[PDB]
RNA sequence: GCCGUUUAGGCCACGGAAGUUUGAGGCAAUAACAGGUCUGUCAUGCCCUUAGAUGUUCUGGGCCGCACGCGCGCUACACUGAUGUAUUCAACGAGUAUAUAGCCUUGGCCGACAGGCCCGGGUAAUCUUGGGAAAUUUCAUCGUGAUGGGGAUAGAUCAUUGCAAUUGUUGGUCUUCAACGAGGAAUGCCUAGUAAGCGCGAGUCAUCAGCUCGCGUUGACUACGUCCCUGCCCUUUGUACACACCG
């Protein structure tokens, strides 16, 4: 009757994801269910150096572009039912939810 | 019996060959012996204008008169024993020794 | 000088450094490195860098070795 | 036979990551993509 | 104390320095780089640790024994000089004056041919594909 | 034990354990194989199959389930490309095979499921043995 | 604490992780340039062409050709070293259904290397990868010798990528052993984890990195000034300059 439940949040934005996140586990507190988490994973920095230049003339100056995608694990033991009924609230944009079931 | 010819041949040789010859070398081994029946009892045979400069040249090739296109001029070219194992390529020059 | 070239003259095992060269050498300072003298007494190394081994197996002088190659020497004490 | 996913061109393409745009391009739509000049 | 201790050695038409290392001397013959010296000095089964020129002659006779016949003492077919002759077929290790020998064989058999790499010897410009703007 | 004895002296150890321990096979190309793609000439000393298998089997007694694709990065180093500049580059796979091979055909080490190499009980003894034995 | 209108500030000092704005970047005014870009853009005015095409696509060649001058660089001229053992310490990143094993590839076997076959993991803090990097350290061999420094030029031969490797794609094996003896006049970058040394990743990419953009590792000499040279800002001054002293 109890599953081990891994719920996967990824973004772009710390804040945003963050208020989800503590929402999900707070609204799985309030079932005294056992929440292990939010386990932060390393943030992933996606990097592209372009020239600014669109023609090659002049000093040679760079522009690093950068993208932060921040990776939040919540473990929980419940059932499928218990935790599609707790993460339906509303979840701000690009936040992404990705429930599974661990072994 | 082409496959002890390829242990002769050089590495670079034998691998053009495992690779399979597509249809255009095949269409061009032909004329080979097409011109040397063309060609009178003893004769010089016909000139064979090929466009291929990727072809290898194989034992049954010595005799024939190719014409290898070095972009420019199909420039004809004679085969001897020794011209075993290079491409149809070197024989061309592409381009013309400077004089400055 | 050519202190490997000379490894294999007659002199260079007859009875040059046994004592015929090296009782000295070592002697102006009553100290002094086999590994310093390569110039001062003009002779180098390996001509001299495998007779401060036969000094050792004929128990005439001490010695310390280290990275660069380097060697030492002290006369009697 | 590789060419910008936004302007058909051949030269200074950026396949890293999956974009296929050229240095241009990516530079032009960066910000909409998601793509932050931090430093 | 080498008492007949040489310095020359006229070994296969080389003089070989007798003041030398064996390894490094027997490197004066043109053909024998420092890989083949060592596997000379090797299976010919001398001391490496010897002066060229202390040597005693019974085993330089075994060093030119494996020298030309480098197929007989078991050296690998890879470790030779002429891998696959087009000439004859065979695996040789060509020696000091049939080094330039062969290699003018060679390249006269490329200017012959009216070779690419034959007329890039002749005309004296390089062979290899390297650019010439500003080499040379 | 290994760990208390400076690895330099226990390895000159160890490699005349093997020689005078018995024998093992030795290849008919111990003589003229380079070690390394980069190496310039094979090892000096000659005596280097016993070092290359006493420094070797230090490593699995240290560590567990090292490949031979592990052992060629352990073993190579810098190679130098004459005019353009020097790279790293792994050294040869066939005699880091061949002296595991051995070590399995003296009972000092075992390949090990989930892939590797891993010291044997016995292995773990000799190599404590004989480091006690090292000044 | 001392100097200073004892203001704004400055120097010194205990403390402290830190006392140059703590270090390093990002962002960045008005006005301008006949600066570069019509070869990034189905961005664009006008002109030219539009079928026997300056359109498109195919095949082959060139863009790489070589008496020579120039610019950024890579390798070095050795012993504060090269070679061969032993020893072993990072960080930043990367891994398209990648066809039926496929991008990064562990593990096992064959092979001297190059490379190959098989069983597999990973869409990844999970597998490659604690990224088992090099310089460095260590013990030997070399011995002042264009030498075992240097590795150009070249022969033969093997394998790999790719539809195809020829004016050598690249990687291996043996052989060949050039100049180069620390560089004239000139000239560049640099003030602390910096210069310099060392290697690693990514971009390009089927294959090719001596480049560029990052990353760690080892880690100094000198100065803490000045306006002499090259310039820059503000004021006063002269002017027959205003396209402005290249007047
Ligand atoms: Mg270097
Ligand atoms: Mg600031
Ligand atoms: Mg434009
Ligand atoms: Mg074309
Ligand atoms: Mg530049
Ligand atoms: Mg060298
Ligand atoms: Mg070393
Ligand atoms: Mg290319
Ligand atoms: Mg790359
Ligand atoms: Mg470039
Ligand atoms: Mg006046
Ligand atoms: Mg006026
Ligand atoms: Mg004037
Ligand atoms: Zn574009």
């Amino acid at each position: 009757v109890q599953h081990r439940i891994r719920i996967t949040l990824s973004s772009k934005s710390v804040k945003n994801l963050e208020k989800v996140c503590s929402d999900l586990v707070k609204g799985a507190k309030e079932k005294q269910l056992k929440v292990k988490g939010p386990v932060r994973m390393p943030t992933k920095v996606l990097n592209i150096t372009t020239r600014k230049s669109p023609c090659g003339e002049g000093t040679n100056t760079w522009d690093r572009f950068e993208m932060r995608v921040h990776k939040r694990v919540i473990d929980l033991v419940s059932s499928p039912d218990v935790v599609k009924q707790i993460t339906s609230i509303t979840i701000e944009p690009g936040v992404e939810v990705e429930v599974t079931i661990s072994d | 019996s082409t496959d002890d010819l390829v242990q002769m041949f050089p590495a670079r040789a034998r691998r053009r060959f495992k690779r399979g010859l597509k249809r255009k070398p095949m269409a061009l081994v032909k004329k080979l012996r097409k011109a040397k029946k063309d060609a009178p009892a003893g004769e010089k045979p016909e000139p064979v204008r090929t466009h291929l400069r990727n072809m290898i040249i194989v034992p049954e090739m010595i005799g024939s008169l190719i014409g290898v296109y070095n972009g420019k001029t199909f420039n004809q070219v004679e085969i001897k024993p020794e011209m075993i194992g290079h491409y149809l390529a070197e024989f061309s020059i592409s381009y013309k020794p400077v004089k400055h | 000088g050519k202190q490997k070239e000379k490894v294999n003259n007659a002199v260079l095992f007859d009875q040059a450094t046994y004592d015929k060269l090296l009782t000295e050498v070592p002697k102006y300072k009553q100290i002094t490195p086999s590994v310093l003298s390569e110039r001062l007494r003009i002779n180098g190394s390996l001509a001299r860098r495998a007779i401060k081994d036969l000094m050792e197996r004929g128990l005439i002088r001490m010695v310390s070795i280290h990275s660069s190659q380097q060697i030492f020497t002290r006369a009697t004490n | 036979s590789r060419v910008c996913r936004v302007c058909g061109n051949s030269h200074g393409l950026i396949r890293k990551y999956g974009l296929m745009c050229c240095r241009q391009c990516f530079r032009s739509n960066a910000k909409d993509i998601g793509f932050i000049k931090y430093r | 104390a080498g008492e007949e201790f040489q310095h020359i050695l006229r070994v296969l038409n080389t003089n070989v320095d007798g003041k030398q290392k064996i390894m490094f001397a027997l490197t004066s013959i043109k053909g024998v780089g420092r890989r083949f010296s060592n596997i000379v000095c090797k299976k010919a089964d001398i001391d490496m640790n010897k002066r060229a020129g202390e040597l005693s002659a019974e085993e330089m006779d075994r060093l030119m024994a494996v020298v030309h016949n480098p197929r007989q003492f078991k050296v690998p077919d890879w470790f030779l000089n002429r891998k696959k002759d087009y000439k004859d077929g065979r695996f040789s290790q060509v020696v000091s004056n049939a080094v330039d020998m062969k290699l003018r064989d060679d390249l006269e058999r490329l200017k012959k041919i009216r070779n690419h790499r034959g007329l890039r010897h002749y005309w004296g410009v390089r062979v290899r594909g390297q650019h010439t703007k500003t080499t040379g | 034990t290994v760990k208390d004895v400076n690895p330099h002296e226990f390895v000159k150890a160890y490699s005349a354990h093997l020689k005078r321990s018995g024998k093992m096979e030795l290849p008919e190309w111990v003589d003229i194989v380079k070690t390394a793609r980069f190496k310039e000439l094979p090892p000096s000393d000659a005596d280097w199959y016993y070092i290359r298998a006493a420094s070797m089997a230090r490593k699995i007694y240290l560590r567990q389930g090292i490949g031979i694709g592990g052992f060629q990065k352990i073993y190579g180093g810098r190679q130098r490309n004459g005019s353009r500049p020097p790279h790293f580059c792994k050294s040869s796979g066939a005699v880091s095979r061949n002296i595991l091979q051995e070590l399995q055909k003296m009972g000092i080490i075992d390949v090990d499921p989930k892939g590797g190499r891993l010291i044997t009980s016995q292995g773990r003894r000799d190599l404590d043995q004989v480091a006690g034995t090292v000044p």
